[PDB]
């Protein structure tokens, strides 16, 4: 997007993630697995929602409309009756075409942004325990089982427990 | 699933005096500055009408004296003083996660 | 303002069927996700299921999941529920509520619903022979 | 016999959308007639699958 | 917003900062105090200025406007006169409601950027001598007086002077 | 601009870069020099070319246009035929002035983003062997000769090969 997570340093998206929009994949000692992140999913959907509702509270409840099809060739008044509609309809298209195209480029860049957000929530958890591989991947430098990384997923990770280990794996 | 208390269980107040129920959930129910939690009244044999919503807002067109508060998981109703038209069943309920999880029944 | 007159519920013996109904006047019906909500008398109040305004998203509470089939029509502003193979602790009255949230996009099983705004008149059901 | 706020000469349409392309004549709370016959809004992220 | 500093990783905002829109709060050996960062409080106010100014000049000055209210029933020429204006009106109203909605979303996201901008200005100054806790707060890894806090905020910090002092506190 | 890369944290632009739009000037043992990063430069150009073509696909091929000048003073009908047109023009211009604005605002914000995107992509690739100098220059902490340098430019730079050298130059 403008943030270059989605279709950026995040090589490509995940078709095997059916319970969520953004989420986690680990490999470790015990095995390997995947979970969705529910807040950042809900985050994104909750905007795209309101956005939609906003795009739609309009439908021209006005008001004695005028004749627009014709039985005769009449000249002057008829001409203006057509110019007036032909014009309106041109504008109201432009209006529509602009609307989707803005709405859409935003709707895209916004969800890209959320994937950044999750990524910065996670780096800041792993203060000096991890490093950014560069492809939306963290190398932790400490032994971390399926209960450990569950902490990370649910935001309950303490970084000082593991610090001493991780540091020594990294710098030594 | 997710779990809703109403502790203590049943109300036993008189006519013209304050009081308080207490609703507690397992997972927190605050997200993006909004507290997803709504109660209800059920005059036995009438389908329920809406009391509080989103934590602390009054209902569609409810009595003046009720109040509601709390954040996170530790919510608290507060009726001003028990009136004649106040003899019904009650619950607390969350809508942060499907399935929306109900309570048990406050007389 | 809002009305939600229901229909079509009575007794039917075990392992059987009936289709319920729910009229809706006084609000643009085809832009609001819709529910079914039940109680067994005296014991705890319970959630059945839901159906997005879309008509293409439906989710249930495990106690009836795999037996039931909820739906809706939008030229005739009404909501049903299709019940197939009724079990023991089912005996209960049913109630069609209105979701507060506007065009809630129910993209997944678990997403935040909105609070139950208004409530139908009623319908009587009892799994009994 | 049915319910529908918007009537065109072609016949009743739904005003759940914001924009109709059916007929430029209306009567009722009718979406705004436009030239296009399809304009799609994103309801999701950019889709980037494998090969 | 998009950048997810305000209403984001920065829990909430300071209702008792009354000389600026963005700034710092310290706790050091000498006590506890606060200062606005001006440069950023200016550039955030300076776009909003332009933006407002841009939204405003603009006033429809023409030309023997047609009659708009009517005291008879006249059918067709009138039916058009009204529909011309009735239509125009709906256009401007939309035209308006879009502008405000657009502008704002942006006003909100640019003010967000400015914060995140000031966050990363700091980070780069304190090259190695601190670490982001993720609540919009650093943990400097040395002893720093009122003279050293105020030296950070006025651009004149010298990472190298407190370098050695910094690393021992982190790693050993 | 939104991201703070251009017109901001990168002091000013390189007037001697003619190969492309985004670049690498360096300094090491084998003198200095410059080189343009294309994968980026195209990226932007694409987006502009792209919106360029979106912006121009329309020419009002609409029917019989009424008379717009007039020879005599007439009244009600002539009056409406001017008001209609006057009003049309005023909107078309409002549209016209808003398009250029939103688009241009975006075009800037977009080129900014790409700079930042490059600068991130690079820093990641440099895992633990340099530090952000502050001005959008790095300090690679080993002896990286013109061979090695290009590796970093065109992606092939393997960080592990150096690390030992650079970890020691940084914290000893
Ligand atoms: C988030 O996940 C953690 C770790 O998976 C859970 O922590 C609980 O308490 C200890 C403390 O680390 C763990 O070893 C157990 O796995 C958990 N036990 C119980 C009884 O819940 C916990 O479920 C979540 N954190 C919070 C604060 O609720
Ligand atoms: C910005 O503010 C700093 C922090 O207080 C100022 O520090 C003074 O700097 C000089 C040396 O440059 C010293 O005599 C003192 O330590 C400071 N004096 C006082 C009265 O605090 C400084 O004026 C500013 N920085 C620069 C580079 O001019
Ligand atoms: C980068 O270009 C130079 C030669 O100018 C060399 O280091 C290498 O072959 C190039 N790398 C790639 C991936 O093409």
């Amino acid at each position: 997007g403008l943030f270059g997570a989605i279709a950026g340093f995040i090589e490509n998206g995940w078709e095997g993630m059916i319970d969520g929009w953004y989420g986690f994949r680990h490999q470790n000692s015990e095995g390997t697995g995947q979970a969705a992140d529910l807040k950042s999913t809900q985050a994104a959907i909750d905007q795209i929602n309101g956005k939609l509702n906003r795009v739609i509270e309009k439908t021209n409840e006005k008001f004695h409309q005028i004749e627009k099809e014709f039985s005769e060739v009449e000249g002057r008044i008829q001409d203006l009756e057509k110019y007036v509609e032909d014009t309106k309809i041109d504008l109201w298209s432009y209006n529509a075409e602009l609307l989707v195209a803005l709405e859409n480029q935003h709707t895209i860049d916004l969800t890209d942004s959320e994937m950044n957000k999750l990524f910065e929530k996670t780096r800041r958890q792993l203060r000096e325990n991890a490093e950014e591989m560069g492809n939306g991947c963290f190398k932790i430098y400490h032994k971390c089982d399926n209960a450990c990384i569950e902490s990370i997923r649910n935001g309950t990770y303490d970084h000082d427990v593991y610090r001493d280990e991780a540091l020594n794996n990294r710098f030594q | 699933d997710i779990v809703m208390t109403q502790s203590p269980d049943s109300l036993a107040v008189s006519l013209g005096e304050r009081a308080t129920i207490n609703c507690k959930s397992s997972q927190s129910v605050t997200f993006n500055y909004k507290n997803y939690l709504a109660w209800y009244q059920q005059k036995p044999g009438q389908p329920p009408k809406l009391l509080i919503y989103w934590a602390s807002t009054r209902e569609s067109g409810v009595p003046d004296r009720f109040s509601g508060s709390g954040s996170g998981t530790d919510f608290t109703l507060t009726i001003s003083s028990l009136q004649a038209e106040d003899v019904a069943v009650y619950y607390c309920q969350q809508h942060y996660r499907t399935p929306p999880t109900f309570g048990q029944g406050t007389k | 303002q809002v009305q939600l007159v229901e229909s079509g519920g009575g007794v039917v013996q075990p392992g059987r069927s009936l289709r319920l109904s729910c009229a809706a006047s006084g609000f643009t019906f085809s832009t609001y996700a819709m529910h079914w909500v039940r109680q067994a008398p005296g014991k705890g109040l319970e959630w059945v299921a839901v159906i997005s305004y879309d008509a293409n998203y439906k989710y249930y509470a495990d106690s009836v999941k795999g037996r039931f089939t909820i739906s809706r029509d939008n030229s005739k502003n009404t909501l049903y529920l299709q019940m197939n193979s009724l079990r023991a602790e089912d005996t209960a009255v049913y109630y069609c509520a209105k979701d507060s949230q506007l065009r809630s996009l129910l993209y997944f099983e678990w997403l935040s619903q909105g609070y139950f705004d208004y409530w139908g008149q009623g319908t009587l059901v009892t799994v009994s022979s | 016999t049915c319910i529908s706020e918007c009537i065109t000469p072609n016949g009743s349409i739904p005003n759940d959308k914001p924009f109709q392309n059916v007929n430029k004549i209306t009567y009722g709370a009718c979406p705004k007639y436009v030239k296009q016959n399809t304009l799609k809004l994103a309801t999701g992220m950019r889709n980037v699958p494998e090969k």
